[PDB]
């Protein structure tokens, strides 16, 4: 699989091979960036796997403890886009306090995080609302006392809170979460930015070194 | 740099005034801080909504960079960061060009700057600092350069210029030049000797409008 | 209470869009800008002049085309495509009076759909007003001088143009600008793309019937009568056309230029006013509030300026630092591509 | 949401449109307190021209006149033409007479087929 | 598309659809049009008009008028205009049927333009508006059928001063009360739908919607013409045709169509 | 005139002139607009007429209107620089456009989503000393481009050609149609103009895939 | 569960997709390609005022710099 | 006379002396210095006041902004889940109003107000980026409360210098001048509204005119008579 | 064979026990003691109708029945619904009345019944449960202060729709009855909702067990193995409710099972959407019901 471009075969659905004495089957799965497509040829049908982005291609395979062996067959870019890695359920993502209420906190997604970091970043503008709009409400906020919980003293407009998607929601709001040690708001400047820059001393308090002043938050933990 | 105006004309406005240069008249009207279209929030400060109208005909592309540089000098002066999520709604309906509006846009730009600031006042909103707007030209055959040029010496001008100081402390102390819209042919030497004769008629302004803000608003307010 | 605390750190790419005024503070730090260019590097042009134009090719002259001048202009990143054409219509000192403008449409494409932006209209604006005030283009040098086409004997048509000497027509210019790939501030890249546009710009000669059958026009009133005069149709020759006259000694170049305070938090181990120049990057456009826009003539003379502060002040050295740079980059851009 | 196509015209169209209103707001099953007649009257000299068409619109000027059910109250007093003030209040009248025509006549279409429907659905 | 129909409804439908004996949910064959009513000549004020109604309410009116026009000047004698109730003028789907229908009754196209001709300078310019009130699917097959119609019992003012412009040049006088009937022949557009490897002639509201694509074949005197266009019924399950399918789909047009002029083309 | 605008004097009459098989190549790039995603340049000169046509693919970004499994596509044609088509005409490619890429572009993979892409006709010269025809197959090319230089994902490289007014586009090897156009042109034309497409469907397909794979 | 589908069913599979696959198997600009897709080159004016080209090379050395500066920067912080 | 400040100018007082800070005075977040940013009278408290002196400016508005321990009129417009949706003033962002603060309050207990009543109401909470809250009953209040819906009567509206006085002045004579005439109600807004009610319409008409007449002359010797020609042309009919 | 009907007109737009009637702003009474109910207002003692309909007395209660006008939600009404919005805890659905109803996330019975414990999760999840487009069977549970109906599925006779589809008549067609859902010759079984939105489905095991798993009551996936005569029996039973409905009649279950075995005549079922077999049916239909008496 030295290439891999939009429309392009990479596999069919299933493979073997002769190894000791054995008969052993490959079943490949359609990853990101492929997806099984029926064809004719012949007079008979085949369904194979076919790569939909233009990168390399790349295979994983994997038994975990919590004869067919089961492939992964996915494309990986080849040469940053936010694109090919929508916000999903379960995602985490970085994103920007836009306005407070009581009832909810309204954050729009700059960008997506990555396991083992690295980062998304949406090429969106955020002065056209082109960017995708979220909703933290008040009892997903934090883990503990999610019945009491003021809104004001975890989040203040401006924040970029790092916060998990709970699910898609509506065409408007995608719904989050920052109900972890991990998730919070991570980048902060006092007085809504009027201020100087505020560092995570405490996981519920943030201190500033020119100003003096220390504002509450739901911070992430340091 | 005999100007007239007047505050708090308007009842259903938060704040008014009508500022007279010459045959420059402009009135202004400002209503702030209230609700805001969600197209126009931002999360942190306040948001300026910036009209200016004509003296003859509708609103046109001239008129939407008056409000474009009008907006340049108004913004640094307002104390936005007091009023999030909110919005000060800014017009400005020239009455009386003052000038050859075909050719020029001078006056009616530093009339609207001089204007805006005192509705400003008016409506008692959040202000860093104090400013003053005048209009300047300079004549090829003269070489002057005559501040609070009339229209009849803009025709024979050979450059244009608008002048808006920020001053603090009593209008004594130059805190920036908010805008300088120079236009025409000129040079350095022409520039900073503006520049020079600019902030002293500046500065005259200021301690003129001072004298005008508190002879209006000090009958309303109590001892 | 004496405490230690361990900051993290955000990708640049991710930085930039985080906190922008933070990644462009850490930049300066480092002597460099959030577009990887020093303090006072500006941005390189290349620009191909007359290639869109009906008269690009002097054997083969377009038929079906009618732009007069044309300039396909990259600076950087974002690409700017000016096209000139006109039109006629009838007439009836050093002074703005006697000074035309050309009358620019500019459109830029952000991926939206709808009426004109604020940028669009007043982008127009600012390089109309600018035309005038820096005179570039006198009323004179767009006068028609008028042809006469008569049938000459063997049933052929030919024409007679005057030269150096009733009715009188005048030449419209019209500028559709094209901006592509926009990355911040785009004026100054929209006016010096004009500039190179005009220069390229040729005026095709126009003519009259010698005796068009078409007269006046008899419309009656309520007893009276009147009668309209009669409309002279003028044509513009196929092949043959005049350079503009354009007073070359007024034609500046654009620049722009920022200034902006080391915060001293924002620092990279490894007061002061900062003169920055040619603005890119959502970064430099969004948290730098104290900038200077400046046309520069190679004269040295200045058609126009502006000095908007509403961050760092601007100080007499950041002005005639600013003007210095103007002028360098006038010089350059007016004798590069030998238009 | 009420949507009018006007097919063809030849005077009175304002009046029309009313009456249009009115049916169709009431085929909808819409309470309402009562019937809007529209009706206009033209003025050519001294005399008054009930339901005028294109051709007396153009030569005269007309009064387009909406009348609350059998009532005298107007919910439309349109003059968009010189009249003078002292025969307006007769052209008033006129057009007040023959809008309660208009009514009866959009009254008696509506029991005539309200009362089939009840027929042939009872 | 415009109905509203749950996952569960689509896998029924298209199932249903796509099998090999294609079952319609309203038990039609392939071919088989719904009825539908036309009326004709009751704008008096116009030179020619129709009104048809579908079975599930789709309505469409079309009017005809004329002017005498300048041909060396006038390219297009022909426009047609098209209002959608409910949508903006600058609409995607009203200005593609727009562009569209123009294409099919162009001058020198799919329509006999010199019966429009009265003189050596002048001719009659034909203004076709079309008003859908009413629509659940795509209705560019009941415009046409409302065009036909409509042209088919136009009636145009007749000339009466001669046809030389060039010499003595009279200028255009026409007679106070005889109107000579538009001979001409309007062609038609029919709509299918590609559902699977079936293909239905005049396609429901619901049938659309689970379609994999659809086609836009004009017809005139007695033969498949242009345009010609595969359309995107609805957007959620279009899928790429085998050639045979377009073949098959020209060849259904090809002998379903005499059948529908003939009962559109009664006296 | 418009307050938007400066269209300049009304009285102004714009400027009148008077009077006194065959091979095609094609030039390719991508990815030169960093104001969106994806974006292609595609040029063309044949004979008596070239193209220079550019493509801008913005998305996938946020929809207001309503709430979806998969995403959703715009498409719309603007007029260049001298070259003027009608806006129905360009409407109507634009809706022939959305249907051939609803069927390539796996729609699957962004819910909620909006993918809007522009095609600007810059520059259309006709040198001849519906002509919207001939520049569909070149249109399906930048479009094409431009997604797989965004990043988004596609069954298939979608491609075209032209025929005497007839332009149809291939997927998958040309073994199947996902769009098929016709103005004008002849009777009984169908499989003469389907092997003529195919060979330039093909012949567009091998360019844009060395386009994106060398470059 | 998987012993459904055979081994000899599959390699069918790999027969007839190698019989697909088998199957299956210079630039000028015109007019816009010259100057469109240029790429970014930045100036330096020195003290003479002449234009100086800033090397491609440049600004990649700024760039892994840049990047190390910070990442060895952000670590140590003390607050009191 | 009084001694007059504008924006940008020096502020008076120095930094040695601590300083409570109210309307009028900004202490800028980044450069942590004191002042003024609007135009008006400073007024400084005297000191011996706990060590603490007061500073602000008195300065012309029309346009209020909520700050905690504010009575206020507001009026309803709205239903939320969980509260009164309550309009301070035109144009101005909306106020909430929780079911849950009312005199005899009840969790399951609710209120009978209907949107378009009156309420005089205390605002508890003003954050600066955050929808305001109006409580009838207050935890300040301690058991007394004078909230709740106005009947009927007449609204007025007036700048926030005028209601300021009318509320915190006692040497102001318009409740005076207003009582030597007849006897009515009066709830003062900070909101720049007040509220007036009497026994018959013609009453509160005439209260009406005159502090209208008052609020736009602001001359303070004016009322006494200026009413007296308010009270008499009621009678003219 | 016949391609299509076209039916053509010329010259013009269109073709053309006593019950009382009033028309709005008609005297129905002028006795005070009345209580003025819906399709009424009144003054004093004159006591004027609302619309256009019969004047109904009911004790003393005088009322004017409209003849035209929406579906009305009554409490306790069995109908057919499709969910228009899903938000925070609760599905919109689309009924065919003024407003759509509500159907809260509580009412609903969740995945694994009552065994499973409540889920904070599952109101962030619930399009998964339930999206826009699906349809269900649901029960008018309570009524708003407007007239807004509230919705419940806390059944298993109540659910979302699968296995058939979806046709609408006028809502006046259709009355309330002990039971709406109803089994049919053919194995095919209707859900016929007061609001006029009905479903005609195979007939499953529940339907049989009316008269005589819990995890996928919610999904959308059609029986793998539907028979083509259940097929094109349904769309022979879905054109003749249409021809009921075409007549202006209200359908019956009786009805229905009659117009079906009647319309065996004619081979084709795709002639069952032509007027003249319906209006020949409607009146089939009528004179059986005018012999019964």
């Amino acid at each position: 699989p030295e290439i891999a471009y939009p429309g392009k075969l990479i596999c069919p659905q299933y493979g073997t091979e002769n190894k000791d004495g054995e008969d052993i089957i490959f079943n490949y799965v359609p990853g990101p960036g492929t997806k099984l497509i029926q064809y004719e040829h012949n007079g008979r049908t085949l369904e194979a796997i076919t790569a939909t982005l233009v990168g390399t291609v790349r295979c994983e395979e994997e038994k975990k403890t919590d004869t067919v062996k089961n492939i992964l067959v996915s494309v990986l870019p080849g040469t940053n886009d936010f694109a090919n890695n929508l916000p999903k359920e379960g995602d985490i993502v970085l994103t920007r306090v836009t306005r407070l209420s009581l009832q909810r906190a309204n954050v729009e997604i700059l960008a997506v995080e990555d396991k083992p970091a690295t980062f998304s970043v949406s090429q969106a503008s955020s002065d056209l609302g082109e960017t995708f709009r979220g909703i933290i409400r008040s009892q997903d906020v934090r883990s503990t006392d999610r019945d009491r919980v003021k809104v004001i003293e975890c989040f203040k407009p401006g924040d970029i809170v790092r916060a998990q998607v709970l699910s898609l929601g509506d065409g408007t709001n995608y719904y989050l979460t920052t109900a972890r040690n991990d998730l919070g708001v991570v980048f902060a400047r006092a007085a809504n930015g009027a201020g100087g820059l505020m560092y995570a001393t405490d996981w519920q308090m943030m201190t500033s070194p020119v100003t003096g002043a220390t504002e509450k938050r739901k911070c992430a933990k340091p | 740099m005999s100007v007239q105006a007047e505050i708090g004309i308007l009842d259903h406005v938060d704040g008014s005034s009508e500022f007279v240069s010459q045959d420059t008249k402009v009135i202004c009207s400002v209503t702030g801080p209230i609700e805001p279209k969600a197209r126009q929030e931002l999360p942190t400060q306040l948001a300026l909504e910036i009209i200016v109208r004509p003296a003859k005909g509708v609103a046109t592309t001239r008129e939407k960079v008056l409000e474009d540089k009008l907006r340049a000098v108004l913004t640094p002066l307002i104390t936005r960061h007091c009023y999030p999520r909110q919005l000060c709604q800014i017009t400005c309906q020239i009455l009386e060009s003052g000038e050859d509006e075909a050719e020029f846009s001078l006056r009616e730009l530093s009339c609207c700057i001089n204007a805006a600031f005192l509705a400003l006042v008016d409506a008692g909103i959040a202000l860093n600092s104090m400013c003053a707007s005048i209009p300047i030209a300079i004549i090829k055959d003269t070489s002057d350069i005559i501040v609070d040029p009339t229209a009849e010496q803009l025709k024979i001008s050979l450059s244009v210029h608008t002048l808006a100081l920020e001053f603090v402390n009593g209008g004594k102390v130059v805190k920036n030049v908010l805008l300088l819209d120079s236009n025409g042919d000129f040079n350095e030497d022409q520039l900073f000797s503006l520049l020079e004769l600019g902030e002293q008629k500046c500065q005259e302004l200021v301690t003129n409008i001072r004298r005008i803000i508190q002879d209006n608003i000090s009958p309303r307010l109590v001892v | 209470e004496t405490i230690e605390i361990h900051p993290i750190t955000f990708p640049p790419e991710v930085l930039a869009r985080i906190s922008p005024e933070l990644s462009l503070q850490r930049h300066l730090s480092l002597g460099i800008r959030p577009c990887l260019r020093k303090y006072e590097e500006f941005r390189d042009v290349a620009i191909e002049n007359n290639t869109l134009s009906r008269y690009a090719d002097a054997g083969n002259i377009d038929t079906k085309n009618n732009i007069l001048g044309s300039n396909v202009l990259k600076s950087g990143k974002t690409i700017v495509i000016t096209s000139i054409t006109g039109g006629i219509i009838e007439e009836t000192e050093d002074i703005i009076a006697n000074y035309a403008s050309v009358y620019p449409v500019v459109e830029v494409e952000r991926g939206r759909v709808g009426a004109c932006t604020d940028e669009e209209m007043t982008i127009s604006q600012k390089l109309h007003d600018s035309i005038l005030h820096s005179r570039i283009l006198p009323k004179k040098a767009l006068k028609v001088k008028a042809g006469v086409r008569s049938a000459n004997e063997d049933g052929t048509f030919s024409v007679l143009y005057p030269d150096e000497l009733k009715r009188k027509w005048s030449y419209v210019l019209y500028a559709k600008i094209v901006v592509l790939s926009r990355t911040g501030p785009v004026f100054d890249l929209c006016w010096n793309s004009l500039m190179y546009a005009l220069q390229s710009v040729k005026l095709p000669r126009a003519f009259i019937d010698e005796r068009a059958s078409d007269l006046r026009m008899t419309i009656r009133t309520r007893g009276r009568s009147a009668t309209i005069r009669e409309t002279y149709e003028i044509i513009c020759d196929q092949t043959k056309s005049v350079p503009l006259m354009i007073n070359a000694k007024n034609i500046a170049f654009a620049s722009n230029y920022g200034i902006v305070e080391l915060d001293p938090e924002c620092q990279l181990q490894n007061l002061n006013t900062v003169l920055i120049a040619d603005l890119d990057t959502e970064a430099e456009e969004t948290s730098i509030h104290s900038t200077i826009s400046i046309l520069a003539a190679p004269s040295g003379n200045y058609k126009q300026l502006t000095l908007m502060g509403g961050g760092a002040k601007i100080t007499p050295e950041m002005i005639k630092r600013s003007l210095l740079l103007s002028r360098v980059r006038a010089d350059d851009l007016s004798t590069r591509f030998n238009i | 949401d009420i949507e009018i196509h006007v097919l063809e015209q030849d005077g009175g169209i304002m009046g029309s449109l009313i009456n249009g209103i009115t049916l169709a707001l009431i085929d909808a099953g819409i309470s309402m307190f009562d019937y809007i007649s529209g009706i206009s009257v033209g003025l050519y000299d001294t005399t008054p021209l009930l339901d005028t068409n294109s051709l007396e619109e153009n030569a005269m000027s007309t009064v387009t006149l909406g009348v609350v059910g059998k009532s005298e109250k107007l919910s439309l007093l349109l003059v968009e033409d010189k009249i003078p003030l002292d025969r307006l209040e007769n052209v008033l009248a006129i057009g007040i007479a023959g809008a309660h025509r208009v009514r009866d006549l959009m009254d008696e279409e509506l029991r005539k087929h309200a009362q089939k429907r009840v027929s042939n659905a009872s | 598309g415009h109905m509203s129909l749950s996952v569960a409804e689509k896998s029924y439908l298209y199932d249903s659809l796509a099998s090999t004996p294609s079952i319609r949910p309203d038990g039609r064959l392939p071919h088989q049009f719904r009825p539908i009513e036309i009326f004709t000549d009751f704008l008096p004020s116009s030179n020619g008009s129709s009104r048809i109604i579908a079975s599930d309410g789709s309505e469409c009116i079309v009017s005809i008028k004329s002017k005498v026009v300048d041909h060396h000047v006038e390219n297009e004698l022909l426009q047609v205009d098209v209002d959608i109730a409910g949508q903006r003028d600058d609409a995607l789907v009203v200005e593609t049927i727009t562009s569209l229908l123009n294409k099919v009754l162009k001058s020198g196209s799919g329509v006999d333009s010199s019966k429009l001709q009265l003189t050596k300078k002048y001719s009659f310019k034909i203004f076709v508006d079309v008003l859908v009130i009413s629509s659940h699917s795509h209705p560019i097959s009941l415009i046409s059928f409302a065009i036909y119609s409509a042209l088919n019992s136009t009636y145009l003012p007749k000339l009466i001063s001669a046809f030389d412009d060039l010499e003595v040049e009279e200028l255009p006088t026409f007679h106070d009360y005889d109107m000579v009937k538009l001979d001409i022949n309007p062609p038609l557009v029919f709509i299918l739908a590609v559902v699977g490897n079936n293909m239905l002639l005049d396609p429901a509201a619901n049938e659309s919607e689970v379609a994999n694509n659809g086609l836009i074949i004009s017809w005139s005197n007695g033969k498949i013409t242009s345009p010609i266009r595969s359309v995107a019924l609805n957007d959620s399950n279009v899928k790429s045709f085998k050639p045979h399918l377009l073949k098959q789909g020209l060849a259904m047009v090809e002998k379903y169509a005499p059948d529908v002029v003939r009962s559109l083309e009664n006296l | 005139q418009d307050r938007r605008r400066l269209l300049g004097p009304a009285a102004a009459k714009p400027m009148a002139f008077s009077n006194t098989e065959s091979e095609q190549e094609l030039s390719l790039h991508t990815g030169f607009i960093e104001n969106c995603n994806g974006s292609a340049l595609v040029e063309a000169r044949s004979l008596g007429h070239q193209t220079s046509l550019i493509s801008a693919v913005y998305g996938p970004r946020s929809i207001r209107g309503s709430f979806t499994s998969q995403g959703t596509i715009s498409i719309q044609l603007k007029n260049g620089l001298l070259e003027k088509y009608n806006t129905n005409e360009l409407k109507e490619v634009s809706s022939f456009l959305m249907g051939i890429f609803n069927s390539v572009v796996n729609l699957s993979r962004y819910p909620k989503s909006g993918i809007d892409i522009f095609v600007y006709l810059t520059y259309d010269k006709d040198l001849t000393n519906s002509q919207i025809s001939s520049l569909i197959p070149h249109c399906i090319t930048s479009i094409t481009l431009a997604l797989a230089d965004a990043g988004i994902e596609l069954v298939d490289m979608a491609g075209a050609g032209e025929a005497n007014g007839t332009v149809v586009s291939f997927i998958k090897n040309g073994e199947e149609i996902v769009g098929f156009w016709k103005d004008d042109g002849d009777d009984e034309d169908l499989l003469e103009c389907l092997d003529r497409c195919k060979e330039q469907y093909n012949r567009y397909r091998d360019l844009m895939i060395s386009c994106l794979m060398n470059q | 569960l998987l012993e459904t589908i055979s081994v000899p069913q599959i390699r069918d599979v790999m027969e007839r997709f190698s019989v697909l696959c088998n199957s299956n198997i210079t630039n000028s600009s015109i007019l816009l390609g010259k100057i469109l897709p240029r790429e970014e080159h930045d100036i330096a004016y020195s003290k003479d005022g002449l234009p100086n080209k800033v090397k491609t090379e440049d600004i990649r050395i700024r760039a892994q710099n840049f990047k190390s500066a910070l990442a060895n920067l952000e670590d140590i912080i003390f607050e009191i | 006379m009084s001694t007059f400040i504008f924006p940008g100018d020096s502020f008076p007082v120095d930094p040695t002396t601590p300083v409570k800070l109210g309307p009028g005075i900004y202490c800028d977040p980044n450069t942590q210095e004191i002042r003024p940013v609007n135009t008006g009278v400073l007024h400084v408290s005297a000191k011996g006041k706990s060590g603490v002196q007061t500073a602000y400016i008195d300065y012309s508005s029309k346009r209020y902004i909520p700050s905690v321990n504010d009575f206020v009129i507001g009026v309803i417009i709205g239903t939320f889940s969980d509260s009164y949706k309550v309009s301070l003033q035109n144009f101005s962002s909306s106020v909430s109003l929780s079911y849950m603060a009312f005199p005899n309050a009840s969790k399951k207990n609710r209120p009978t107000l209907q949107v378009g009543d009156l309420v005089y109401a205390r605002v508890c909470t003003a954050e600066k980026e955050l929808e305001a809250e109006i409580e009838c009953f207050d935890s300040t209040t301690g058991r007394d409360a004078g909230f709740g819906i106005l009947e009927d009567g007449m609204i007025i509206d007036v700048n926030l210098n005028f209601a300021r006085q009318l509320l915190f002045n006692n040497d102001f004579p318009l409740l005076k001048v207003l009582a030597a005439h007849t006897k009515f109600e009066v709830a003062i807004g900070l909101n720049g509204k007040i509220w007036v009610k009497c026994e018959e319409l013609s009453n509160t008409l005439a209260c009406y005119r005159t502090i209208m007449e008052c609020c736009q002359k602001n001359d303070t010797a004016a009322f006494k008579d200026i009413a007296k020609r308010q009270f008499k042309e009621i009678l003219t009919v | 064979s016949e391609v299509i009907t076209i039916t053509k007109r010329n010259g013009a737009f269109q073709n053309s026990s006593d019950s009382q009637i009033v028309t709005p702003g008609e005297l129905v009474t002028d006795d005070p003691i009345w209580m003025r109910g819906h399709g009424t207002y009144f003054l004093d003692n004159m006591t004027y109708s609302s619309v256009a309909g019969t004047v109904s007395r009911v004790n003393r209660l005088l009322s004017v029945i409209p003849l035209k006008g929406r579906y009305a939600p009554e409490t306790g009404d069995h109908v057919v619904g499709r969910i228009a919005e899903v938000g925070n805890k609760r599905w919109k659905v689309d009924i065919g009345g003024k407003q759509h109803a509500v159907l809260m996330l509580g009412s609903v019975n969740l995945p694994g019944g009552i065994l499973r414990r409540k889920s904070e999760s599952d109101e962030l999840q619930m399009r998964s449960f339930l999206k826009e487009g699906d349809l269900l069977n649901a029960e008018v549970q309570s009524l708003f202060q407007d007239g807004s109906a509230s919705l419940h599925t806390r059944s298993l006779k109540y659910g979302k729709l699968r296995n058939g589809m979806f046709c609408q008549v006028p809502s006046s067609l259709i009355v309330r009855a002990k039971n709406h859902t109803h089994n049919l010759p053919g194995n095919i079984t209707v859900v016929l909702g007061v609001n006029g939105y009905i479903w005609l489905r195979k007939t499953s095991q529940m339907d049989l067990a009316r008269d005589t798993s819990s995890w996928q009551i919610y999904s959308d996936e059609n029986d793998p193995s539907i028979s083509n005569n259940i097929r094109q029996a349904i769309c022979r039973y879905a054109n003749v409710i249409k021809a009921l409905a075409f007549c202006e009649i209200g359908i019956t279950q009786q009805r229905i099972v009659s117009a079906y075995e009647a319309s065996m005549v004619y081979s084709n079922v795709g002639e069952l959407i032509e007027k003249n077999v319906m209006e020949s049916i409607g009146s089939d239909i009528l004179t059986a019901e005018k012999m019964r008496g």
